[PDB]
RNA sequence: ACGAGACUCUGGCAUGCUAACUAGUUACGCGACCCCGGUCGGCGUAACUUCUUAGAGGGACAAGUGGCGUUCAGCCACCCGAGAUUGAGCAAUAACAGGUCUGUGAUGCCCUUAGAUGUCCGGGGCUGCACGCGCGCUACACUGACUGGCUCAGCGUGUGCCUACCCUACGCCGGCAGGCGCGGGUAACCCGUUGAACCCCAUUCGUGAUGGGGAUCGGGGAUUGCAAUUAUUCCCCAUGAACGAGGAAUUCCCAGUAAGUGCGGGUCAUAAGCUUGCGUUGAUUAAGUCCCUGCCCUUUGUACACACCGCCCGU
């Protein structure tokens, strides 16, 4: 019964974002809202780290929908 | 861009109010008393302020631009039709009035309501519905 | 061509019910395969006549509860579709075998029944019906996905997709498996 | 406890009347594949058929009537 | 922060537990162990009271601390049950007894390491484990040997000392210890 | 003999029959655009009823097959088949101190009848508020809110008798609520191919009583009407409460059903949170029982018969 009061900070500092660069391509699946959990993050601030990501080639897309993208990882060979 | 940038301040202290710069800056100046979700968009579209941007990475020329903008409604082609308070009764002229003064408004609008004992002053003071409505069932928490 | 009925992408055979007793009510191999899960209807006319819709169909139908999801079958499809794609790109598996394996692992096989008077606590156990079986199955984990994606930055679409994924092993780590523990102990509990 | 049981598949035979308060539950002649000469009674909870194969946990058990 | 009461991580069978009442449910309740964490359990309609009942929430009371015996234990799924019914008024008092002896020592630690400042769980189970674990286990007395412990080194430093845990913490949890345990 | 059934209306189909410039289809010609063909609810005239409209007829009867049954009344399943239980209307004897004298120039008796309990005008009340209950509307959010784009119906109604008050295309002005000139329809002719909502696609939002929810309250502007204050109705900007899935208890329903969603009619000068219909999307569970609440038939017991909400004993 423990409350554990979110705060989810909006713009990235110096750390989460290598720390993003480090793990978030190496993940199984991708999704916003995961990404959003995993690294205690706003919602709009993991959509634009996974768009900028999706430009820089890091990131393959799979299926583009309203409600949710999906996001996988690169083949390692 | 999406690091966060020098200087970024936490609160504001627009109109003596703590305004928070999490927020987006077409809401977070919503927070501020007078000013709502409709009118935020018009002073931000007359200044040159793109809206998706946030509130606390703002510089302060915009910051006082738009500030300008919200006590001086009219001189910046804002129509006259959307104003909280127009044609007022003591001096008759169009002004977008904003939180304290907005309170101080409402509090000698009663008090002259109060002081020409008209049936709306008089279910303010007693403090019941004043707008006509059946008060047979509804309003139970009134009093105990 | 219609080689073999791909299910949007998926193929539809070599596909396994290990659990012999649900051979005939899991409608997904070399007859009952579509494109897509929507059909006309007319399941629920007779007595028996829901076992022959296709398992994907009836967890889409089964999908859309409490009052304001009435009707929407469309977005109860795409959902089960964006499940489907997030569970075969997870995992590595075909989706198919990844549900069918949800149903077998969370169908409970015995369950008591309130016998006495009105207000006196009591309970029998009985054995239930393989029918029953698959729908407390999709009831329950549909039920799970459900309550697991409310007020949460999670979609539903990836709720349901783990909810099939830790039912599918038993890790009592989903409502389902929980649940239908639950119902085994009591039942067991006074035989 | 101590004792793991085998679970048990057996097959009904036919469908006997409908037992319990509500009427929730009907009686089945039930048999077993591995003994192909054993039949007991079960009480059978939901819509039951002739053919469908039920998941017994135990093999020892006879049927009780509604009370 | 939180942690377990005991280095047991589930309890034994028939076992005396002090329960809070978390929330009623159809076909039993959701409970939760005071000393063992926090870990959700059941308790059942049919395991309330011998006699018939006419009221459920007059002997349930959600929001309630209730004294239950574990019944089954299954540390491989985490599936708790608990039973009312055989509970006996003769181990009761024991029961509560041993209850607020081991609270007051976890909250007395609780407060040190919050002193401390060390917020990990796994930092709370090695302080915890080289300040009470390892003496509770030395004495063999589940609950017993830490209450006795306190009381024979509240006066005598040499015995607190044999244990090599640290200094200046080992220090500040002595202090605690001896300003509440007088 | 009555009741049931039988009967009537509607739905589900017939590429066969009868006819459609107030409904269309297909060919042909003209015209517009693109790269030799495609699109056009652009224009017009050679056949036809495939769509639509509505008349006569047809079709389903447990007809065929296999089991159960005195092999009788019937039941179950299957094949061919648009249907192998569509939904309603009408609805017997005997009564209830059931509701209506406020529907009536339907009415017995009683009261009043000129300072009227008749009638008419002006103002007010029917809304008033420490509280309780019933039918309901909106919500508690991310299967979601906002912002654009795309796209799909069926029941209806419509210029009135003393009676004044209809539905609206098109063009201009104004953010909007609205205002002014012009035309159509007494209606398959005009509104109207009723560009309806829910849905679908794509941004913004990110678990925060928050961009959820819109209660309360202030100012201004229009329309109806002789008159709106106790705000008629609508529009614009502010104000941003309770509410985090609801205790004991309790209602309705099983197939295009419940539920979500919008549109008509009735009230209507002004007008739907109500009622009655219509269409769109569209499920889970069940083919059983007499346990609870009741109903129909038979047997049995009775000190009850304004009939168990009965009757009746003692301090």
């Amino acid at each position: 019964k423990v409350r554990d009061k979110l705060n989810n900070l909006v713009l990235f500092d110096k750390a989460t974002y290598d720390k993003l660069c480090k793990e978030v391509p190496n993940y199984k699946l991708i999704t916003p809202a995961v990404v959003s959990e995993r690294l205690k993050i706003r919602g709009s601030l993991a959509r634009a780290a996974l768009q900028e990501l999706l430009s820089k080639g890091l990131i393959k897309l799979v299926s583009k929908h309203r409600a949710q993208v999906i996001y996988t990882r690169n083949t390692k060979g | 861009s999406l690091v966060i940038p020098e200087k970024f301040q936490h609160i504001l202290r627009v109109l003596n109010t703590n305004i928070d710069g999490r927020r987006k800056i077409a809401f977070a100046i919503t927070a501020i008393k007078g000013v709502g979700r409709r009118y935020a968009h018009v002073v931000l579209r007359k200044a040159d302020i793109d809206l998706t941007k946030r509130a606390g990475e703002l510089t302060e020329d915009e910051v006082e631009r738009v500030i300008t903008i919200m006590q001086n409604p009219r001189q910046y082609k804002i129509p006259d039709w959307f104003l909280n308070r127009q044609k007022d009764v003591k001096d008759g002229k169009y002004s977008q009035v904003l939180a304290n003064g907005l309170d101080n408004k409402l509090r000698e609008d009663l008090e002259r309501l109060k002081k020409i004992r008209a049936h709306r002053g008089l279910r303010h003071f007693w403090g019941l519905r004043v707008r006509g409505q059946h008060t047979k069932t509804t309003g139970r928490r009134g009093r105990t | 061509t219609p080689d073999i009925k791909l299910f949007g992408k998926w193929s539809t055979d070599d596909v396994q019910i290990n659990d012999i007793s649900l051979q005939d009510y899991i409608a997904v191999k070399e007859k009952y395969a579509k494109y897509l899960p929507h059909s006309a209807g007319r399941y629920a006319a007779k007595r028996f006549r829901k076992a022959q819709c296709p398992i994907v169909e009836r967890l889409t139908n089964s999908m859309m509860m409490h009052g304001r999801n009435n009707g929407k079958k469309l977005m109860t499809v795409r959902i089960v579709k964006h499940a489907f794609e997030i569970i075969h790109l997870l995992t590595g598996e075909n989706p198919l075998q990844v549900l069918v394996n949800a149903i077998i692992n969370s169908g409970p096989r015995e369950d008591s029944t309130r016998i006495g008077r009105a207000g006196t606590v009591r309970r029998q156990a009985v054995d239930v019906s393989p029918l029953r079986r698959v729908n407390q199955a999709i009831w329950l984990l549909c039920t799970g996905a459900r309550e697991a994606a409310f007020r949460n930055i999670k979609t539903i679409a990836e709720c349901l997709a783990d909810e099939l994924i830790n039912a599918a092993k038993g890790s009592s780590n989903s409502y389902a498996i929980k649940k239908k523990d639950e119902l085994e102990r009591v039942a067991k509990s006074n035989r | 406890t101590s004792r793991v049981q085998p679970i048990k598949l057996a097959r009904v035979t036919k469908v006997l009347g409908r037992t319990g308060s509500q009427g929730q539950c009907t009686q089945v002649r039930v048999e077993f594949m591995d003994d192909t000469s054993r039949s007991i009674i079960r009480n059978v909870k939901g819509p039951v058929r002739e053919g469908d194969v039920l998941t017994l946990l135990e093999s020892e058990r006879e049927a009780r009537r509604l009370r | 922060l939180s942690c377990r009461f005991y280095q047991h991580k589930f309890p034994e069978v028939e076992d005396v537990v002090m329960v809070n009442v978390r929330s009623i449910a159809e076909m039993g309740a959701y409970v939760s162990l005071l000393e063992y964490n926090n870990i959700e359990g059941m308790i059942l309609l049919s395991e309330l009271s011998r006699r018939r009942i006419r009221s459920i929430n007059k002997l349930i009371r959600i929001g309630r601390n209730e004294c239950v015996v574990v019944i089954r234990v299954d540390k491989e799924k985490g599936y708790i049950d608990l039973s009312k019914r055989r509970v006996s008024p003769e181990e009761a008092i024991k029961c509560e007894d041993k209850f607020t002896k081991s609270k007051t020592v976890y909250s007395i630690l609780r407060h040190v390491a919050e002193v401390l400042e060390y917020t990990k769980d796994e930092q709370l189970e090695s302080l915890f484990q080289r300040t009470a674990w390892v003496f509770d286990d030395k004495y063999k007395r589940p609950g017993y040997g830490a209450y006795d412990a306190f009381k024979h080194a509240v006066s005598d430093p040499s015995i607190l000392d044999s244990l090599d845990l640290n200094e200046d913490e080992r220090e500040v949890l002595i202090n605690n210890i001896n300003r509440r345990l007088t």
